[PDB]
């Protein structure tokens, strides 16, 4: 079959800290050669990916020493001895046992770590000048929240489109737009989140 | 699939190999990275003051040993007594001594004359060598601010003035800052702003070479991208001549008879040398000139020798072999060793055996043994670097120098092997198949033996292309004093009259990129080497002929002003288009932006004369609808050229239609947007061609404010004696008729429309109709001062309403440029074809604040590239910081050796109240503050201390600043703040504040 | 050094042909196996295909979805790799990447944004976001393709200004809503580059 | 007794006096010794 | 570091069994393929055999001539490699090298001198070399095995003294002639170690 792999998709990192990102494989990636056939890759935010580690542990040339690789045939671990802004992005766990390579997997979403934020839920009813063209979109702003593990429900769902945003430098938070594009009649008939910043659902309507 | 186990493990193999190919070139560049020597500086015994002057002391066999110095106030009588053991006497009757180490240029650096008097002669000759070795390399010494650049200076602790315990009469706080080798590397990194490791090396006769080793290491580790290594031994006292004589080691003649049977001591000499070291990869990548290459340097100690002074043989062999091993070379590779050659018949025997062991044991050709001290004398901490300049000159000239006083080979050395030939004759040493290598040795009295390997620079410089160009690049030079300004043109004239055939663009590139911008600037655009050496012959005397001269301290960012009407000639831009590709492209772009709205293409209009239109019964550029687009096109093209030659605007001033150019060049509007505006405007401004017209006149504002009437009222204030009035034909002719008889002339410009009045709103219907909302206001790239409100406003205010408003109220051009001087900007460029109102802003600066600098691009009937080169020359001379990596971005220009800064040297040697009467009080306190400044500055000549120079460039550090504020708190009896020197950076500012603190 | 410079962007409609050219500089082209990887918007990588090295047969291997249509070719003499995109469906709207290895994607080149949409080029329909009682925002929706820049107070306010990323609707248009969070009136301008349509709006609740 | 992981030497540059210290040149000497030892600002417990 | 320490020397006659043990220290033994390479006296290397790595299959492959008789084995738990030298012959009278790779012989270990001779252990029959009229020498021949040390003037003369290397006769004995070249009386002593037979001779023409 195929060696389907999992990883800590939402591992946080903070400046001045050593981080431990992992990968788990169903089969054994340790070939009869004795060399682990795993690759670690880094995709920068809005840039070309780069090859950090090959053969499980070793560097690529030009990749800083701050990445180290190790692990057994199934479990693999990359430790970043000192995280910086260049060590942020998406980490790809690549098996080299079977290549066809349909997808690169979910990938580890790495973000700069702060404390849990307070999700600002702002309901914006569509403007009356939107209603002349036959369209409507009430917008549920989710502002300054962390992590990006919040789903927005539309009651009183299925027509919601997703807009997840850039995490910044001074605030290192997230913003979210659940865009509910809508039509003429069904407008004449509320958004809430389950983000970890709060516990009870905060429901506010247009 | 992936061809199991044949396309992956072979794919993983090429990366475990190539990373290895990349992780080993890292070890080889971390340990055997050949570092380049970018530039040379030397103040050596005799007349040597520059590396090229050292060659005709070394190639024709001249000995620098002349006699003991008399400048220094040496006793010279107790130094010589018949008894050889008398305390206080010296044994050598001469030696190579520097005749310029007594003098220094205090005002050049941020050094006070008193502080420079307290400065060690080593530390004052080291700063000048640093400036020279930076100016020799094509690296502006002021461009290395807060950059990693190590300073490695070899030194010898030498007694200078009175005991630190006894202090001094003027040198109280600065005596440590001179007589400590600590600051002998930190001062250089402070004046030049270098941030890399400022390290002083002290191993006596090997210091400099040990120093270069450290510098080499700092390059092969990456701590500093550049280093300034070397060493100095300047003697302000005969002290060690007295003390080296007590151990009976000085040669009575002071000559280093290296490897000679007639040697009677090791002699002595004073000197200084400096190497600009950068790793070869960085040196060639940055374009820095590579003279030679230090490949490997080793530093070791003599160990338990026959005393501290006696040299060791095995240690010398070990260090010479370690240098080769670390350089990756062998004995044969070195073609010409230049060992210490102390000069004594004890050190030479031992060191020649070490040379025969490390080299002569396995030799293919006879090693050419030489010694710089034979020509110069033992320069101690300047020895180890002086031999390096020797060899680098040897490879840049292809000749192996003589070793003076070496005809009689030493009988204590076994030369029967023949593997070492003493360089008693100039041996031809040409470039060939073998990389021309050699090795410098220095064995100090401290026992530290050091050896460096110098390979010839890899001859990859060959391959440069050749071409010719019509761009007359300005020959720009600058100095810290007016006399130095007249000396940097005389020395350059001497160099271009003694080294002829150097192409003018190369000279302009080297003078422009490689010389620091100092506050006395002379700039001229040459057309020939006879019209340039004539300007350089008038600039040497002070006559500004065909050049531009200016003192422009505290001036780095320029303003772009945009004049309106005035160049009705419009026969200028044809030459600029025909000779400048930028004016042949930006003009095309702005014309093709103008064409979709105004069909007139400025191209046929361009190729013509000023009287072309007059032949077709039409006044010089009178049709508004046809003229306004062409001034806009030529104006934006001129601004694009000025920004293409490295001059970027700071503020923007638009007189009447210069607002459109403010929209375009400052990024507020695009070329299409702003062109559309002036095109649509010209057509709704040509709709008033009746009795309307303006009359610029120097009539006073406070009286024309009473003359307002008969529809003729002020449209613009272009200065104190500059007013543009606009109206109909009621007062038009009578103004001239009634003014021209009283020494006031009304310059009735050939115009048919009136602006900045109540007549523009008569087209308010069409002006708001035929403008449209499409040139949306956008925050641009350059700050702009509105000429409708007379204020510094946002870059996003710019619509059809703004265009109406600008043409509605008074321009207040004088107010705009008064606020310009007030906001911190002092220089303006009159981008235009002819600079109308040039003297207007000189009038502005004459009657308010400081005088402004009127830079203009081109003139009436002056549009060739020679005139634009003169424009750049007068821009630089007036303080505008032109970017010379853009004027010479590509012209086929290469770096050329040029004379360094002519340091105006003066002998600085240390031997062991007003009841508010009038503004007469202002200038009296001014003089009082100056005199108390040039008495805490140690200016024995109280005469003058530059008024435009700051309190951080005249050496007014704590001691000077504190005592100055105390002198003022007693003479004027005031309570000056503690940070006054920082509150008022100039003596002008300090005097103005003190005379303003009267109550 | 090594570069994998790319080209081949433009406009294609469902059922057309396109070319992706990759030029390798720095090493020998013949012994590396070229691969093409794609970046779907919103997620990481998915591998499109790989051709074997010249001496390893030069045979190709693509994904079942792009088998045949997306032809992979190469050449040493002019040192160029071709991805000929054929019948680009609307699922081919992605950033394609030239990879320097069949199993070892080393340099990744630069990244070409290939767009496959059936929409046209018109300016934005700026709709405001009236505050409930707070934050102030305005929409950008009904625009295509993706050059975009929306600032608030016309480049005067930068703290609290945060423009949302593009959102693709099933009808092939793009969606943005720019909002600031500051108590108070605020003005938002949107510049549509390809057709040069700048729309400005002021918002009150 | 102890291991010297890293060191740095860094000139003050163009300060406000020869003896005057530089406020932005010390930050680069304590970070060059922090980027040469491979450590971070949070690892140093005490500073002499 | 890495070492390939060897053992298994001794005395064998044509038709006996011997063991060569190689102990690897420094890396994992299981993924390297052991090889045995042998240096015939007078020339360089000749490869005897190699076993594949444990995970490759442990497939042994010897040279056609030594195929079968010799048995290559290994083991990770005690980390030891065996070369079972069965039926030793005159070609096995050679040095043997434990090599750390089937096709990459890296460390080469130390080298075991395995001797296969039918001779016995007796002292040398020192015969002089009378000069013609010059150099002065004396023989060592009729000795076995090879510990040997022949000096002239009993360790007093060292310049011009040059003892020749061993020569193997078809009868299984060893041959040395030690020689000095200096005009003149000279004395030569030979010490046979295994039987401790020291013979001393003085030479005249
Ligand atoms: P001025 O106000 O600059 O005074 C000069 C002195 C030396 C007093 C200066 O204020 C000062 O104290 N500098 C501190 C010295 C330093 O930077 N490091 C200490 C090395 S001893």
């Amino acid at each position: 079959d195929v060696v389907m792999t999992q990883s800590p998709l939402s591992l946080p990192v903070t400046p001045g800290e050593p981080a431990s990102i992992s990968c788990r494989s169903s089969q054994s990636l340790l070939h009869s050669n004795g060399y682990n056939y795993l690759d670690w890759y880094l995709q920068k935010p809005g840039q070309s990916p780069q090859l950090l580690i090959y053969l499980g542990s070793n560097r690529a040339s030009g990749v800083p020493d701050r990445f180290s690789g190790s692990g057994s045939g199934t479990d693999f671990t990359l430790k970043i001895s000192r995280v910086e802004a260049e060590d942020v992005g998406v980490y790809y766990c690549m098996q080299s046992l079977q290549t066809p390579r349909l997808t690169f997997g979910p990938g580890t979403k790495v973000d700069i770590k702060r404390t849990v934020a307070a999700p600002s839920v702002f309901i914006f009813p569509p403007s009356d000048e939107q209603l002349k063209s036959g369209t409507a979109s009430v917008v549920c702003l989710l502002n300054n929240f962390y992590p990006r593990g919040a789903k927005v429900q539309w009651k009183v769902s299925g027509n919601s489109q997703e807009s997840v945003t850039e995490q910044d430098s001074k605030d290192s938070t997230y913003s979210l737009s659940s865009t509910l594009t809508l039509s003429k009649a069904d407008y004449e008939k509320a958004c809430e989140v389950t983000h970890q910043g709060l516990s009870s659902p905060v429901t506010k309507s247009f | 699939m992936a061809s199991t186990d044949s396309e992956k493990v072979a794919e993983y193999l090429r990366r475990a190999t190539l990373d290895l190919r990349a992780a080993r070139q890292r070890i080889r560049e971390l340990e055997g990275e050949p570092v380049a020597v970018v530039a040379m500086a030397c103040r050596l015994p005799g007349g040597v003051s520059t590396p090229e002057e050292f060659w005709e002391l070394l190639s024709e066999g001249r000995d620098a040993v002349a006699g003991l110095p008399t400048d220094r106030g040496w006793d010279l009588d107790s130094l010589f007594h018949p008894d050889p053991t008398r305390s206080g006497t010296a044994h050598q009757r001469g030696g190579g001594f520097l005749t310029e180490a007594t003098a220094f240029d205090p005002a050049f650096f941020g050094m006070s004359p008193r502080e420079a008097l307290a400065v060690d002669p080593q530390q004052r000759l080291m700063l000048e060598l640093s400036w020279e070795v930076l100016e020799r390399a094509g690296i502006p010494p002021t461009s290395l601010q807060a950059s990693p650049t190590g300073v490695f200076v070899g030194l010898i602790p030498q007694e200078y003035g009175p005991r630190l315990a006894e202090g001094g009469e003027g040198v109280e706080g600065y005596l440590m800052t001179g007589t400590t080798t600590s600051v002998a590397s930190g001062r250089i990194a402070y004046t030049l702003g270098l941030e890399g490791p400022a390290i002083s090396v002290d191993t006596a006769c090997s210091s400099s070479l040990v120093a270069v080793h450290l510098a080499c290491q700092s390059l092969r580790r990456g701590e500093s991208s550049l280093a300034m290594a070397g060493g100095v031994t300047v003697m302000p006292t005969p002290g060690m001549l007295v003390d080296f004589s007590r151990m009976n080691s000085l040669a009575p003649d002071g000559r280093c008879k290296a490897f000679s049977a007639g040697a009677n001591g090791f002699g002595m000499a004073e000197g200084a040398g400096m190497l600009l070291l950068e790793r070869l990869s960085d040196a060639r990548r940055n374009g820095h000139p590579v003279l030679a290459v230090l490949r490997g340097t080793a530093v070791n100690s003599d160990g338990a020798s026959n005393g501290l002074s006696a040299p060791n043989g095995r240690a010398q062999v070990r260090v010479i072999q370690q240098a080769l091993a670390e350089s990756g070379l062998g004995p044969a590779d070195i073609d010409a060793v230049e060992a210490h050659g102390t000069g004594t018949r004890l050190g030479d025997p031992i060191e020649a055996r070490a040379l025969f062991e490390a080299y002569g044991r396995d030799r293919e050709q006879p090693l050419h043994l030489g010694s710089v001290k034979s020509n110069l004398g033992h320069t101690q901490a300047a020895a180890g670097v002086a031999g390096v300049i020797k060899m680098v000159l040897a490879m840049r000239a292809g000749t192996l120098p003589r070793t003076l006083h070496a005809s009689e080979r030493s009988k204590e050395i076994d030369w029967s092997s023949g593997a070492i030939s003493l360089l008693d004759e100039p041996e031809p040493w040409p470039a060939g198949a073998r990389p021309r290598r050699a090795g410098v040795s220095s064995f100090g009295i401290s026992g530290t033996n050091a050896h460096a390997i110098i390979e010839e620079a890899p001859q990859v410089v060959e391959g440069e292309r050749v071409e010719a160009g019509d761009v007359v690049a300005p020959w720009v030079l600058s100095a810290s004093s007016a006399e130095g300004l007249r000396a940097q043109a005389a020395r350059l004239a001497a160099h271009l009259r003694e080294h002829p055939g150097q192409d003018p663009r190369d000279i302009a590139y080297s003078l422009a990129t490689g010389r620091a911008a100092l506050p006395h600037r002379a700039a001229f655009a040459p057309v020939d080497e006879s019209a340039a050496l004539r300007v350089l012959d008038g600039l040497a005397t002070g006559n500004a002929d065909g050049a531009a001269v200016g003192t422009s301290r505290a001036q780095q960012r320029a303003v772009f002003v945009f004049p309106g009407q005035g160049w009705q000639w419009a026969g200028m831009a044809v030459d600029l288009l025909d000779t400048s590709p930028v004016f042949a492209a930006a003009l095309r772009e702005c014309a093709d932006a103008l064409e979709p709205h105004l069909d007139f293409e400025v191209i046929p209009f361009l190729r013509a004369e000023a009287a072309r239109r007059e032949q077709d019964a039409a006044l010089s550029t009178e049709r508004v609808d046809v003229v306004q687009p062409v001034m806009f096109a030529v104006m934006v093209s001129l601004a694009s050229m000025w920004r293409a030659h490295g001059v970027e605007p700071a503020a923007v001033i638009g007189h009447s239609q210069g607002e459109i150019a403010a929209a375009c060049v400052a990024g507020a509007l695009s070329l299409d947007d702003a062109a559309r505006v002036v095109a649509l405007r010209s057509r709704v401004i040509a709709t008033m061609p009746g009795n309307k017209g303006m009359a610029s006149i120097a009539a006073p504002a406070g009286e024309v404010r009473a003359r307002i009437g008969d529809r003729v009222e002020i449209a613009a204030v272009n200065g104190p004696r500059s007013v543009v009035v606009a109206g109909d034909s009621d007062e038009l002719d009578r103004l001239v008729a009634s003014c021209t008889t009283e020494c006031i002339r009304a310059k009735r410009l050939a115009v048919d429309y009136a602006s900045h009045s109540s007549h523009v709103e008569t087209i308010r219907d069409a002006l708001h109709a035929e403008l449209g909302e499409d040139f949306h206001p956008l925050p641009g790239f350059v700050p702009f001062f509105s000429t409708v409100t007379g204020r510094w406003t946002q870059p996003d205010e710019l619509d059809a309403g703004y265009w109406y408003r600008n043409l509605r109220r008074t321009v207040r051009f004088a107010d705009a440029v008064r606020a310009l001087a007030e906001q911190g900007y002092r220089t303006f460029l009159e981008v235009s074809a002819h600079p109308i109102l040039t003297a207007a802003i000189e009038e502005i600066g004459d009657g308010s604040g400081a005088d402004l600098s009127a830079i203009h691009s081109l003139r009436r009937g002056d549009g060739s590239l020679a005139d634009f080169g003169e424009a750049l020359s007068r821009a630089f001379a007036a303080g505008v910081a032109v970017d010379w990596e853009s004027v010479h971005l590509g012209t086929g220009a290469r770096r050329v050796p040029l004379p360094t800064y002519p340091f105006q040297r003066e002998r600085v040697w240390l031997e062991p109240l007003a009841s508010l009467p009038a503004p007469e009080r202002e200038k009296a306190l001014f003089e009082l503050v100056r005199s108390h400044a040039a008495a805490v500055l140690g200016h024995a000549s109280a005469e003058r201390v530059p008024a435009d120079q700051a309190f951080a460039e005249l050496g007014v550090d704590s001691l000077s600043a504190l005592e100055l504020r105390n002198r003022l708190g007693a003479a004027t009896g005031v309570r000056l703040p503690t940070t006054t020197v920082f509150d008022h950076p100039d003596v002008r500012t300090l005097a103005a504040h003190l005379t303003s603190e009267l109550g | 050094e090594v570069q994998l410079v790319q080209s081949g962007g433009g406009l294609v409609q469902p059922g057309r042909s396109l070319r992706l050219s990759c030029t390798a500089s720095g090493f020998t082209f013949g012994d590396y196996a070229m691969s093409w990887v794609r970046q779907a918007p919103g997620k990481g990588l998915e591998w499109v295909g790989f051709i074997r090295s010249k001496a390893y047969g030069g045979t190709t291997e693509y994904a079942a979805s792009v088998k045949g249509r997306f032809t992979i070719s190469r050449d040493d003499s002019k040192s160029i790799a071709y991805l000929q995109m054929n019948s680009l469906k609307t699922e081919d709207t992605a950033v394609y990447y030239c990879t320097r290895g069949g199993t070892l994607f080393d340099y990744w080149g630069q990244g070409t944004l290939v767009t496959v949409s059936s929409a046209s080029t018109k300016g934005p329909s700026v709709f405001p976001l009236a505050p409930s009682s707070a934050a102030l925002g305005c929409l950008v929706k009904d625009y295509f393709p993706e050059p975009v820049t929306v600032s608030w107070n016309s480049g005067a306010l930068t703290s609290g200004v945060h423009t949302f990323p593009a959102v693709l609707q099933s009808s092939g248009l793009y969606s943005l809503s720019s909002v600031v969070t500051v108590p108070s009136t605020y003005i938002c301008n949107v510049n549509h580059k390809p057709s040069n349509t700048k729309v400005d709006k002021k918002v009150e609740p």
